[PDB]
């Protein structure tokens, strides 16, 4: 085990032991939602329309 | 009655002028000499050193400094003060038994939390504000076209369905009536809801901005390992600290940048931390937590390491040293070391130190306050162009 | 001294990390004594117009014994040197910004 | 301890400050924004729809008619989304479970008077030990009381702690701390967050005038330096 | 009441908004209305309990490995894959 | 359930847990080392063995062997995140 | 030389979490429960009152 306490003395570092705002690409998802609740809102709303033809 | 020099600046004249010395260390002078018959005359140190072995220039000759050279000369029989106990000032001189264990800690800033107007509209980044605020606008007059224009809700009453379903409000006693209205305007309540969720689960900590600089876990952190030009840390020339990191094995590496950086005394250091001119100051627990109890600004970082205690140091050659380390252990006994600590070190008066998540006060959330103020100075002038509106 | 002149000198420096820590302990434990040099022949070790330069260079030519170091196992280096067993595991890997 | 949780561990998230400013400070200047602007639908309606909107839960009020309190209404709304965030945020923290310790010290009134306990006070420690003779020193009564619940060792003091037949056992600091450190479910803790009275140390026995002594000293001052 | 109304009223409960709906008369038609908005408070709690650590950003490697396509054959890209080592 | 843990090679506690979805590995692998082809201490066959097991491990054919009898997955479930609520986490509400 | 680099390590039961059908109720104990149920109940019937 002395090869295990040299690696920890010589070789440990920064990253090896390891809240930001939320940007468009970050919600994309809710967006492309939204985006096809307009396209089935339209889509219903001419079918609507034909429909009532 | 100690007699000590006037100025400690370096190149003045240092005259020793009679001041007058209290604490801890005196009081438990003054016992020892109730206890043990024998008189006594305080006097400072000729220089604000606690003791090193140094090579003097001519002849490369060993010397003591502060008060091991006081000491050692004869200039002085014994050494009341923060002394620790170590091998180099054990092997001259001979210390009683500790009258106050005590380890090495690191001195930081506090960092209070900065909190600024907008912390409550940080979450989300301008971009996706200014895409929200035209979306509902979007969804409200597009429901409009949808309902106005439907097979078989007026333009106030759309926009305001669309933002109180975006902020809860209860604002719209409308509803859409037709089928693809409906369905627009619910999905919409639920990406209103989606957004209100996502801006609320990191909104507490936006609020307040907690960061991990302060607050350094200790030596063991890597930041304390490999020294940095930004991060600058030190502690007192020529004392026990100083001697232990130049000894230690391995620390040497940190040993050597902070030998250019070490300061003449202890207030120096605490005061170069405290208007952050010294990001950490290594010194004893016992004066940099008492520091810390009284500083607000000022906070220690943990994990006490070289564990010793003060001791009280005589000469190796004295007829005081068994009669001195008997009378620290009696003292020790019975309710005198724990008097002396409530009446000098266990007194507080800001410490602000708990595991609890902090309480939001006026500085952390007064953006919000801002803004319901900015409201009513807004609203104070729409009701003027609604009337003006109206007029037409 | 300088690049016009073709000779240096031989500053004795201090040398330590993980692999000096192996070395002082192989010194130990196998009780033998060491005389440690740095190379300027070559940057790590390599084999151009059939003579091997650097580490493995100096290890070939019976110019050392030893060959302490960040030295990588390879099939040409076993080939040309005999190797002791491996006390770190290595190997070609990719380093990027995240 | 089974502890205890402080009635105003709900009221923690916020300052009373700030509570006071939300609720009686802004919501006043609020309400008489919102009655005014609708009157250019009582005042007290006016704080009822305001507080309903502060914790929305569907609560029956009347929202006012004209577009500029429906304004003031909405950013309101906006900044009760805001006290409710910021409130649950932290709720599940503030409403936790805190230990409290029996005993503050030893120079508390249960250790130096027991008798004035309708459950008398359980404490002991070994005999033939540094510890019974500082006692025995310090507090004659406190020992007189004490040597009754004297204990055998420190598995039986500690055996005697889980059952419940002992509340309090003092000993070393060093041997308390290790079997503090090795009991399963942290059941056994020392009082104070570890809190020493008499702060002696462990040394090595010698005789008198030993030549041993100087040279142990100054290798044990190596050991803890190093 | 139709049903669409009653769907209407139902999903508005899921994720209370304060969206306009007409609730039922009927007292076991709240009945049921209040022990659905129970259901609802528990579904808006186990959703949003954990909403901040599933929306989180995500690193991801630019190459799989020395056999990805980028090294094998970077011509094939607008912007040349930069990569070396140290000679010898 | 017989056993509360056992202590093994990485490679074979590794695979068994990527086979077998009820059992997983613990981590901090300790004890570093390689298996190898012992052969006498007096061989001829030293040398070249142990050229051809670094000829191997230069190019393609460890990885090509760990490809096809050890990096093979089956399920592994082992991610940082929160858990996803399913039927069985969540299903008292609906019986509700 | 070695064919193939490893380390020791621990195997153990993956444990997969146990979920009841009164989960949903479990943050409030009974008596508390019980207590909020009557309290609605008071409120109520004495706000008429
Ligand atoms: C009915 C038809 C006309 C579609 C209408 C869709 C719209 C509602 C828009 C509004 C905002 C649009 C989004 C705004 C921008 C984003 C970013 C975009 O990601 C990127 O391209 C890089 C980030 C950036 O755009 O800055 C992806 C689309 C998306 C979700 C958009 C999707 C379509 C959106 C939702
Ligand atoms: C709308 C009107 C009725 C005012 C709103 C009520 C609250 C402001 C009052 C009512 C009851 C008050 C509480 C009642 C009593 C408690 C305990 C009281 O003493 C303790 O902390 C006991 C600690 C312990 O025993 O361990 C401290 C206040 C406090 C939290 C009070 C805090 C303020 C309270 C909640
Ligand atoms: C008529 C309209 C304006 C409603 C009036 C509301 C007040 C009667 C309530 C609401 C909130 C109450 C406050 C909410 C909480 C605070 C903090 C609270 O301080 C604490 O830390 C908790 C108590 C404790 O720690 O002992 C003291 C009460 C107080 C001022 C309360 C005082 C009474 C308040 C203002
Ligand atoms: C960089 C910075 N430093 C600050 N120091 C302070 C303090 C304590 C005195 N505030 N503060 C800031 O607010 C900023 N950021 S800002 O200049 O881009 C900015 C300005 C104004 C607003 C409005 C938002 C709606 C409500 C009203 C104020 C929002 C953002
Ligand atoms: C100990 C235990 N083990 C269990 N195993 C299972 C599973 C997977 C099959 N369920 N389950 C339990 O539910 C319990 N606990 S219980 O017997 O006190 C109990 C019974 C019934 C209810 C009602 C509550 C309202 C909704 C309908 C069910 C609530 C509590
Ligand atoms: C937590 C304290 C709540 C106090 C609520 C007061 C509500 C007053 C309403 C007055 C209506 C006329
Ligand atoms: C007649 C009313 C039908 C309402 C349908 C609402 C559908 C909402 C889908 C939301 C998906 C996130």
């Amino acid at each position: 085990g002395e090869m295990e306490e040299l690696e920890t003395l010589w070789l440990t570092g920064i990253c090896h032991n390891e809240s930001s705002q939320l940007d468009i690409d970050n919600m994309a998802g809710v967006f492309y939602m939204l985006a096809a609740a307009m396209a089935l809102s339209l889509i219903t709303f001419i079918w609507e329309h034909l429909f009532y033809w | 009655i100690c007699t000590g020099p006037n100025d400690t600046s370096p190149g003045s004249p240092r005259h020793t002028v009679p001041q007058c010395c209290y604490g801890f260390c005196i009081d438990l002078l003054i016992k020892l000499a109730r206890t043990m018959n024998f008189t006594y005359e305080v006097h400072l140190v000729a220089d604000g050193k606690f003791g090193t072995q140094e090579r003097v220039n001519n002849s490369n000759k060993k010397e003591w400094n502060g008060m091991m050279g006081e000491l050692l000369s004869g200039q002085a029989d014994m050494i009341v003060a923060p002394l620790t106990i170590n091998n180099e000032r054990a092997q001259y001189i001979e210390f009683s038994k500790p009258f106050k264990y005590q380890g090495l800690t690191i001195l930081v800033k506090k960092e209070i939390p900065r909190s600024t107007l907008d912390s409550f509209m940080q979450p989300f980044q301008s971009t996706l504000w200014l895409l929200v605020g035209l979306s509902v606008h979007v969804v409200a007059v597009m429901l409009y076209l949808l309902d106005r224009f439907s097979p078989f809700l007026t333009l106030s009453s759309a926009m305001w369905f669309s933002w109180g379903v975006l902020l809860n409000s209860g604002i719209g006693e409308g509803a859409p009536r037709s089928f693809s209205a409906r369905i627009l305007g619910m999905v919409w309540a639920g990406f209103a809801m989606i957004i209100v969720a996502s801006y609320t689960a990191n909104l507490a900590a936006f609020l307040v901005l907690d960061r991990p600089e302060e607050r350094i876990t200790g030596i063991n952190d890597p930041r304390l390992r490999n020294p940095s030009d930004k991060f600058i840390y030190a502690t007192v020339k020529q004392s026990s600290v100083d001697i232990y990191f130049r000894r230690q094995v391995e620390l040497s590496t940190m040993y050597r940048h902070m030998e250019k950086h070490n300061y003449e005394s202890a207030a120096e250091a605490i005061q170069a931390v405290r208007d952050n001119k010294l990001h950490a100051f290594i010194w004893d627990s016992a004066v940099l937590e008492f520091e810390a109890s009284q500083k607000c600004d000022l906070v220690t970082t943990g994990e006490l390491f070289f564990r010793s205690g003060f001791g009280i140091g005589m000469r190796k050659d004295s007829p005081w040293k068994q009669n001195v380390s008997l009378s620290i252990l009696k003292s020790h006994e019975n309710g005198f070391m724990e008097d002396l600590d409530k009446t000098w070190v266990r007194y507080q008066e800001c410490d602000s130190r708990s595991n609890a998540p902090a309480t939001l006060t006026f500085e952390n959330m007064a953006g919000v306050f801002m803004l319901v103020a900015g409201g009513i100075v807004a609203g104070i002038f729409l009701i003027f162009i609604e009337i003006a509106y109206k007029r037409h | 001294i300088n690049n016009s002149t073709n000779e240096g000198m031989n500053v004795k420096k201090c040398c330590k990390g993980f692999c000096i820590d192996i070395l002082k302990k192989l010194s130990r434990t196998v009780k033998f004594t060491y005389d440690l040099y740095l190379v300027t022949n070559g940057k790590h070790g390599k084999k151009v117009n059939n003579v091997w330069n650097g580490m493995i260079g100096e290890v070939v030519y019976q110019r050392a014994v030893m060959a302490v170091g960040s030295l990588t196992i390879n099939e040409e280096r076993s080939e040309v040197v005999d190797f002791s067993v491996p006390f770190v595991e290595t190997g070609i890997s990719v380093m990027v910004s995240r | 301890s089974n502890g205890t949780v402080s009635p105003s561990a709900f009221l923690e998230p916020f300052s009373a400050s700030v509570w006071v400013m939300m609720f009686v400070m802004l919501l006043i200047v609020s309400a008489i924004a919102v009655f005014v602007f609708e009157y250019f639908f009582t005042i007290g309606k006016a704080i009822w729809l305001l507080w309903g909107l502060v914790f929305n839960n569907s609560v029956p009020v009347q929202n006012p008619k004209g577009t500029t309190s429906k304004i003031m209404v909405s950013v309101w709304a906006f900044f009760a989304v805001i006290f409710l965030a910021s409130y649950t945020a932290n709720l599940a923290a503030f409403i936790q479970e805190e230990f409290v310790d029996q005993v503050t010290g030893l120079s508390d009134k249960k250790f130096q008077r027991p008798h004035d306990y309708s459950p008398p006070f359980r404490f002991g420690t070994v005999p033939n030990g540094s510890t019974e003779r500082n006692i025995r020193n310090n507090y004659p009564y406190m020992h007189q009381y004490m040597t009754r619940f004297n204990q055998r060792g420190v598995e039986d003091a500690l055996v005697s702690l889980k059952t419940g037949k002992l509340d309090a056992f003092i000993y070393d600091a060093a041997v308390l701390n290790y079997k503090a450190g090795r009991d399963e479910g942290c059941k056994l803790v020392t009082i104070g967050s570890g809190y020493i009275f008499a702060t002696t140390g462990y040394g090595i026995a010698l005789q008198k005038g030993s030549p041993w002594k100087r040279q142990i000293d100054l290798a044990l001052l190596q050991f803890v330096g190093d």
